[PDB]
């Protein structure tokens, strides 16, 4: 890595992996390093960033965090992502003077842009909710881009299938609940829970019981 | 049968039994005892007062044979001490039960996680070994055996379901409690058995048998 590229300033770290400010000295850029202590990576975990990898390298979309470069060293491997600096959408939207419908459409449209691009590549993200809507960068109309595809599965053309029990609560969708087959809808599903969200501010399905917000 | 008061008079032997027979009978077996006649009732009624022109005189050998084998069935069934026998002929329906626990026990033992979640309600509750004595819910606690040991280890696990005993609670709710005898190899290389008591609380949710709680004691499912 420190080959071609420089590293900087910390923007997080989690169990087997930090992240960093990044710089194609060569090109002058600036990208966020995903650096993996590749000797604290266990197999199955190993199984799953492996499949992230592979999905993020086949997407390559304005409004998807784009893996640039992937590149093994000793016991470390370094994965470049987009560097994106302006935060959760929803956190943005708060903050502003002024929001309408037309701000909140001009979201979604590019929220289903990224959605359409994964479907139309054989990709389910399964996990679409705000921590996953971020903003390129600070500016004034910096683009949405879709991220973490760390729950993402890869189907085939149009065929159904139980894939597990996984996403957030919140934005689960009903085929998913009754244990049926699933595959892309359930992504829209969770684009219509975000679209409520973005119009009142508050979902369209919330209680205390778990058991009671599934029903 | 006894609560419905569900009793008939089937032909042919009923047949000819007096109607006054009968009635004394259907007085007797009045469902609601509020209702039903009493002994100094009964003791009025014709069938017994009136005997000698009420009851028939006609020799029944049909009821000696059959009071011969109902003796024999009784002096047989005559448990001196209490005896416990398993259950072995099941309806349709506690086969269900059986199955999908024994679908769900062979996706424990082959580390497929995917079927465990659609077989398992997301609100499981469980006690097991594992947990040391406390109440865990959801998915959490038990995606850990198989993100790790389930699939990760090597060596050949045989199960034996014994003496699995269901009880239908409604049309959509059913309890299972059975045995469950794990042979394997130990770390030696050298043969070993253990052994757990598991109760399994399933419920029928969108046409889906799916098990809502469960309860281990015993040994823990993980060698």
């Amino acid at each position: 890595f420190t080959d071609e590229y420089q590293l900087f300033e910390e923007l997080g770290k989690g169990a087997f992996s930090v992240v960093r400010r990044c710089m194609k000295i060569p090109t002058g850029q600036e990208y966020a390093a995903k650096i993996i202590n590749t000797k604290k990576l266990s197999a199955r975990d190993h199984q799953k960033l492996e499949r992230e990898a592979r999905i993020c390298r086949l997407l390559k979309h304005p409004n998807i965090v784009r893996l640039h470069d992937s590149i093994s060293e000793e016991g470390f491997h370094y994965l470049v992502f987009d560097l994106v600096t302006g935060g959760e959408l929803f956190e943005d939207i708060v903050a502003r003077e002024y929001y309408s419908e037309a701000d909140a459409s001009h979201c979604i449209q590019q929220i289903l842009e990224s959605v359409n691009h994964c479907h139309l590549n054989g990709i389910v993200h399964r996990d679409l909710k705000p921590e996953n809507l971020l903003l390129a960068s600070k500016s004034k109309g910096a683009a949405v881009k879709l991220a973490d595809f760390g729950l993402a599965i890869e189907v085939q053309g149009d065929q159904q299938a139980w894939f597990g029990f996984a996403g957030t609560p919140g934005y689960l969708s009903p085929e998913v609940l009754r244990k049926d087959p699933y595959g892309k809808p359930v992504d829209m599903w969770a684009c219509g829970v975000i679209l409520y969200i973005l119009l009142v501010g508050y979902p369209p399905f919330w209680d205390e019981d778990q058991h009671r917000l599934y029903q | 049968q006894i609560k419905a008061g569900a009793y008939d008079f089937p032909s042919p032997e009923w047949d000819t039994v007096t109607p006054e027979a009968k009635d004394l009978i259907n007085k007797m077996l009045t469902i609601n005892p509020a209702k039903r006649i009493t002994a100094s009732e009964a003791l009025k009624h014709p069938w017994i007062c009136q005997r000698s022109t009420v009851a028939s005189m006609m020799h029944r050998q049909e009821t000696v044979d059959c009071l011969k084998k109902f003796n024999a069935r009784r002096k047989l069934k005559g448990a001196i001490l209490t005896t416990m026998l398993a259950t072995r002929n099941f309806s349709a329906r506690k086969q269900e039960i059986i199955k999908v626990t024994e679908q769900l026990i062979e996706a424990i033992n082959n580390g497929c996680f995917e079927a465990y979640t659609k077989i398992c309600d997301p609100g499981l509750t469980a006690f097991e070994p594992e947990a040391l004595g406390n109440l865990v819910e959801g998915m959490d606690f038990h995606r850990f055996y198989f993100e790790n040991a389930l699939s990760k280890s090597n060596k050949p696990i045989h199960t034996i379901i014994l003496n699995p005993h269901v009880h239908l609670v409604g049309d959509d709710a059913a309890c299972i409690a059975y045995i469950r005898l794990t042979q394997y190899m130990d770390g030696s290389g050298m043969p070993k058995t253990m052994q757990s008591e598991e109760t399994r609380v399933w419920h029928r949710r969108d046409g889906k048998w799916q098990n809502v709680h469960f309860h281990r004691s015993g040994s823990p499912t993980v060698p």
